[PDB]
């Protein structure tokens, strides 16, 4: 399985409790039970940070909901202790998800006394965990399919939220990993993989080849635009560009292949041959260029078996003219996929620890 | 066609 997922951002442990504890007892004089119970809920919050961003990595829904709860909580804490004018000192330290950093001294780290920056990197990890769970699904299983489609759309929409938001939410120029350009490209990639899940669902359910071709054609568009975003950049890991380039051509070929079954059904045998020749050319390009990244052997065979039978019978029986590609109609496009908006709360059965305030 | 997209889309919910 050749799906792209994103590694989690690392962060050093922080004592969330103390800098809040003291900032509570300033505007809460009664140091006996009621108003100093926010100081115990602030203890649960520090515990939540360590649970969300501290634990050994769990590629499971349990870890994701923790991460999402913590995002939700941070959004609820921003008005309580007005963070626009700085009066609290709390410094979060996050390492860049992709930048190795020169081994000639230090990785790429950014420390910022900012709720804006923390919730950005948190949301990044929600997106990146969602992407990893999506990619580990069993796509030869209908619930596996449903999980992937759901997690890719979540993540896509979460990267997009950061894109729109990072600059405003931070004081400094962000790290590259969360900059709008990197995170806009990740968004598109997750959206591409979500579309491809719909094509795999449609294929599995043996739906109408016309529909299946339209969903593959739209996947090809999303994969095309993503690689063209990586073409002059070296931010993402080195497998990403060639996997996207190949999926672009793998998807155009699936589009042509399913369109050619529609054509055969309609007895347009010349057009079948023309579409199948297109698909074989595309797939031969991926086999020769992207052999390290994708295994395209059985599709090549399916296509070749079909092209050979098609030519034989056209030559012997039908004698249709094989059209030029530029004379064929365009395959349509069907998108079944969107970037899930981030509207807190995004966690299940969310309770604001500081809802009294 | 139009209604087979509809059911794919609603499966995703």
């Amino acid at each position: 399985a050749t799906f792209i997922s994103v590694q989690l951002k690392k962060t050093s442990e922080v004592d969330l409790a103390k800098p809040l504890v003291k900032f509570i007892q300033q505007t809460y004089p009664s140091g006996g039970e009621e108003q100093a119970q926010y100081c115990r809920a602030a203890e649960e919050l520090s515990k939540l940070r360590r649970a969300a961003v501290g634990r050994p990595l769990d590629k499971h829904e349990g870890a994701l909901e923790t991460l999402l709860r913590y995002y939700d909580q941070i959004c609820s804490i921003e008005p309580k202790f007005p963070f626009s004018e700085n009066q609290i000192c709390l410094t979060f330290t996050w390492k860049d998800a992709f930048d190795k950093g020169s081994l000639f001294g230090g990785s790429v780290k950014l420390a910022l006394a900012s709720l804006g920056y923390e919730k950005s990197c948190v949301l990044f990890n929600c997106a990146a965990l969602a992407s990893q769970i999506a990619a580990e699904q069993n796509l030869d299983n209908d619930e596996g399919l449903k999980i992937a489609a759901k997690h890719y759309q979540f993540a896509s929409g979460a990267f997009l939220h950061i894109k729109e938001t990072v600059l405003s939410a931070l004081s400094r120029e962000p790290t590259v990993d969360i900059s709008p350009d990197t995170v806009g490209t990740l968004s598109l990639i997750m959206l591409a993989q979500a579309q491809e899940v719909f094509f795999l669902k449609a294929t599995r359910d043996k739906m109408k080849d016309a529909i299946i071709a339209k969903l593959a054609n739209q996947a090809a568009d999303y994969f095309g635009d993503a690689f063209k975003q990586c073409q002059y950049k070296d931010t993402l890991p080195k497998e990403v560009f060639p996997v996207l380039a190949a999926k672009h051509c793998i998807m155009q070929a699936n589009a042509e292949y399913h369109q050619s079954i529609l054509a055969k059904q309609q007895k347009k045998f010349g057009e079948e041959i023309a579409r199948l020749q297109h698909a074989a050319e595309l797939i031969k390009t991926v086999a020769s260029r992207y052999d390290e990244y994708v295994n395209v052997k059985d599709f090549s065979d399916k296509i070749n078996r079909a092209l050979a039978a098609a030519k034989k019978d056209n030559d012997f029986i039908y004698h249709d003219r094989v059209p030029d590609l530029k004379d064929l109609d365009p395959i349509g496009k069907a998108t079944l996929v969107k970037s899930t908006p981030v509207n807190v709360p995004i966690s299940q059965k969310f309770t604001d620890l500081f809802e009294k305030m | 066609e139009d209604d087979d997209i509809k059911q794919l889309a609603a499966w995703a919910t």
